[PDB]
RNA sequence: GCAAGACUAAAACUCAAAUGAAUUGACGGGGGCCCGCACAAGCGGUGGAGCAUGUGGUUUAAUUCGAUGCAACGCGAAGAACCUUACCUGGCCUUGACAUACUAGAAACUUUUCAGAGAUGGAUUGGUGCCUUCGGGAACCUAGAUACAGGUGCUGCAUGGCUGUCGUCAGCUCGUGUCGUGAGAUGUUGGGUUAAGUCCCGCAACGAGCGCAACCCUUUUCCUUACUUGCCAGCAUUUCGGAUGGGAACUUUAAGGAUACUGCCAGUGACAAACUGGAGGAAGGCGGGGACGACGUCAAGUCAUCAUGGCCCUUACGGCCAGGGCUACACACGUGCUACAAUGGUCGGUACAAAGGGUUGCUACACAGCGAUGUGAUGCUAAUCUCAAAAAGCCGAUCGUAGUCCGGAUUGGAGUCUGCAACUCGACUCCAUGAAGUCGGAAUCGCUAGUAAUCGCGGAUCAGAAUGCCGCGGUGAAUACGUUCCCG
């Protein structure tokens, strides 16, 4: 059957939300329209820089942007030119002032975006599938992970009939609310079509809740 | 149930004469939860028979009631103690409701006091029980 | 939608915006009682002498993303397909699955 | 949650707002100013009447 | 050889296979075992009537397109008068309503008009703005040019994503050793028990992982912190209204905690897993409910949310407009609402909720009206003001089994409100009218406890338009001997 969303069903257990700030019921749909057009934005814009999350917060009349990425020095800029544009665009996009704040990812082979993404793109280059999942498999359970699932959907290799693949090393229990599972899905464009990625990723479970989160 | 046995739920007496066949009774004549107008039409009954013959109510109703109630069911089979009072309470329901009398409570009460001496619809109806009983 | 459609609903919600003072202007003069009845008739004939999508009933709440006409919700200004999966995702701020 | 047809497969979703009341009486002169200086934490919104 | 036929016995031509044994899976109108509101035992419905709503069919210029056994049919649609709208009739535009690339001119805009059903077209005003290296560049408009735009057009059987279903069914996999020439097998195997591959004993195997359970939300008892806009036990004043001074006790609000673990006592199982009973406790063996859906099945559903390979149209299958249609009506079906009455109808008096909504909004109060409602006016950005009347319930009177003082369909007349506009085609109010219906054939559906039944209240969509959907509380049952039979 289907599979809820790994980080919806755990948004208020042991996962943070990727938007933090507070709107009367006027404000919040102008508010998600713009904070959404921002995400595209950025998404678009920053396709070669590595980056996986995003986190927009409106402290008081101004946006801060969080960005998460493990190439620093393509968002940043040879003397930061690059961040000084990111801020003006925002602005353009938002309505007040926008601050961005990068972060640095020292373990690219945990997040699963970027598992995704280099998936996506080796496919995009008809690399083989079955390689391609478990080179990204042994070199995420290298990197320290307690397991990792991969799953390809679609017209895998040329094929006429779509079929879905899937490989894994390690444990994910996905039914545990309380274990940290990083999720993430990526399509890739190839001339028989689209090729679905799917990416789970188990970093061991979570104890003391929410409260030990920190929210 | 297959496997499981469920155990019979457990009734309160009823708060006038703490008795559970009174409350019982109750039950089977309330519709869609007017516990309320049930208790009003069986104390009504009970006051009528008291003020018509001095007797105590509990008494003449379980005197009745072991009157009206069939050993056996309608094709004959057999049946258990509940099951027992169950149909006695089911057919001195009906035959109270095709009298004619104002009132329910007046026409119960009217029910109880002929079916008690034996000139009663539900007593018909428990004659037409085992004269069906014979048969096997 | 078809992209046509979204650009009808621009332009409905342009011309609301453009007529939206003298409607109302006219529309207190109509319901002013001090005014005369030629007064309130002329203001009534000006009302209806507007064009159509001067008038705010016209106006179909549509998805901030893809422009669908059903399944609103006003609170988040998207429908329903997006909705889901914008929630889903943790982009909503204080949405959760609710359970009680 | 389906594209197009199943009406008993829905996503229930819920938000709550949460409400503080504090109460500050016989203030010093440094109060107003050191609660103006503390900053705006993101997600919690503050009213002050006086 | 009486005959039927028997015996001996080829070739041309044609194919790259035809076979035997064993292995894994799938299937069987093969077997065995168990569970489930599956059947039994009960309570209330549907099929009968009127109306609401969806579908089939028919009709039509069009009655837009999808969903089709369970798992389509109050489904996409959480809301079609215009719009929505995708359909029809007619009137219009063509590098286009929208993007990038090129060549020039213009602040953008703004006031009055005329023709027109409108789309559109023609006149008529005022403004002529911003930054500078200021020799022009930022915005927006206009004109020309071609690559193109555009397509709710086709293919869900080319796809991604998403969803239904079996089904909350209980299974699905891995390592080292052994056995076999081999594909493979073992482990998961039997006896008890459990919602459960849940656990214990047995067992050339021993061990794991995902499924199960738990972690998450809500409800029941208690504690700490917090004392307003919420509360009022004690004191005092009272206009007897927490109204006032006042109090921090109680209710409540809402964050954090405690508690249940077979813990104790009495027997059993087996010497176990387990099972039975009792005290204490708010709660006793999983206390109740929600969310969470394993490996897989159905070329299941969606190209009309969106994206996307391929195919097709390009003065039209694209775009703009007014009117019409999606609301038709000899019929059939699904899902509902209201009734057929006395456990009731009406009238008068009088009690007790929870949850949710409110600033282009909800409205105290007063006046006008029989009423829908209108006018003035007050508080509220809300534990502050408001929607708001809970209803069934209780007390009294009347009606006395009648198609009725039941029922409220249909129709005539007169109005209110939203909206540019209620003819097709809105909701509500008043007077008049008062249909079928007297408990529903074969058959068929839901439900095991605060459940069924019954009563009212709120919200999403939304200018207006719920008997649908999603929630909330009030009153509050009957019956389960058991697994033959029916279904999975
Ligand atoms: C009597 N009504 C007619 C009759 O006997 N006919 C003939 C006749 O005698 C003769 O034949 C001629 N000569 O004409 C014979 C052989 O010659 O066969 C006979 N017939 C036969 N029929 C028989 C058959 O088939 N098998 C077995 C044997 O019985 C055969 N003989
Ligand atoms: N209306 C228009 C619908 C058109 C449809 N789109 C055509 C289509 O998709 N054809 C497919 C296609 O050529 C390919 O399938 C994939 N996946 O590319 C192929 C591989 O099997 O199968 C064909 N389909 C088939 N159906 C058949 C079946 O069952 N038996 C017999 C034979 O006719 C089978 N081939």
């Amino acid at each position: 059957g289907q599979k809820v969303h790994p980080i919806g069903i755990r948004l208020g257990v042991v996962k943070r939300h990727n938007a933090n700030w507070y709107a009367n019921p006027k404000q919040y749909a102008e508010y998600l329209l713009k904070d959404l057009q921002v995400r595209e934005f950025l998404t678009k814009k920053l396709k070669n820089a590595m980056v996986s999350n995003i986190l927009i917060e409106r402290p008081s009349g101004a946006a801060k942007v969080t960005i998460s990425t493990a190439r620093p020095g393509i968002v940043i800029g040879k003397k930061g030119e690059d961040i000084e544009k990111l801020q003006r665009e925002l602005t353009n996009i938002m309505g007040v002032p926008a601050q961005v704040s990068i972060n640095e990812i020292d373990r690219p082979d945990l997040d699963a975006r970027l598992v995704a993404e280099a998936i996506a793109s080796q496919l995009e280059k008809r690399v083989m599938f079955r390689r391609a999942m478990k080179r990204a498999v042994q070199n995420t359970m290298r990197a320290g992970a307690k397991g990792i699932k991969v799953e390809v959907s679609g017209r895998l290799g040329g094929a006429e009939i779509a079929r879905t693949e899937w490989y894994r090393e390690g444990r994910v229990p996905l039914h545990t609310l309380r274990a940290d599972i990083d999720y993430a899905t990526m399509r890739a464009e190839t001339t028989y079509g689209t090729i679905g990625v799917k990416v789970w990723i188990f970093r061991g479970e979570i104890l003391g809740g929410m409260k030990q989160v920190m929210n | 149930p297959r496997r499981r046995v469920v155990a019979a739920r457990e009734i309160l007496p009823d708060p006038k004469f703490s008795s559970q066949t009174i409350a019982k009774f109750m039950n089977h004549v309330m519709q869609d939860g007017k516990k309320s107008i049930a208790e009003s039409i069986v104390y009504g009954a009970l006051e009528r028979v008291q003020e018509k013959n001095k007797v105590d109510p509990v008494e003449f109703f379980e005197t009745t009631l072991e009157k009206v109630r069939p050993m056996v069911e309608v094709v004959p089979m057999e049946v258990r103690p509940s099951r027992r009072t169950a149909l006695a309470m089911r057919w001195l329901v009906d035959a109270a409701a095709k009298r004619s009398e104002k009132t329910m409570a007046l026409r119960l009460a009217g029910e109880l006091l002929d079916a008690a001496e034996g000139k009663g619809a539900a007593i018909k109806k428990r004659e037409d029980v085992h004269r069906m009983a014979e048969a096997n | 939608a078809k992209k046509g459609m979204i650009n009808r609903e621009l332009k409905r919600e342009k011309t609301v915006a453009k007529y939206a003072a003298k409607r109302a202007e006219l529309k207190a003069t109509i319901a002013n009682v001090n005014a005369s009845d030629e007064e309130r008739f002329e203001a009534m004939l000006k009302l209806q002498a507007l064009p159509r999508n001067a008038s705010p009933v016209r106006l179909r709440n549509r998805c901030g993303l893809t422009g669908r006409p059903h399944g609103y919700f006003r609170k988040f200004g998207l429908s329903r397909n997006k909705l889901r999966d914008t929630v889903m995702q943790g982009d909503v701020p204080g949405v959760v699955k609710a359970s009680w | 949650t389906s594209p197009h047809v199943n009406k008993d497969a829905r996503d229930q979703y819920e938000i709550r707002t949460y409400k503080r009341l504090i109460d500050i009486v016989q203030p010093t002169d440094k109060t107003v100013d050191a609660l103006m200086k503390l900053d705006l934490a993101a997600g919690v919104d503050v009213q002050i009447a006086l």
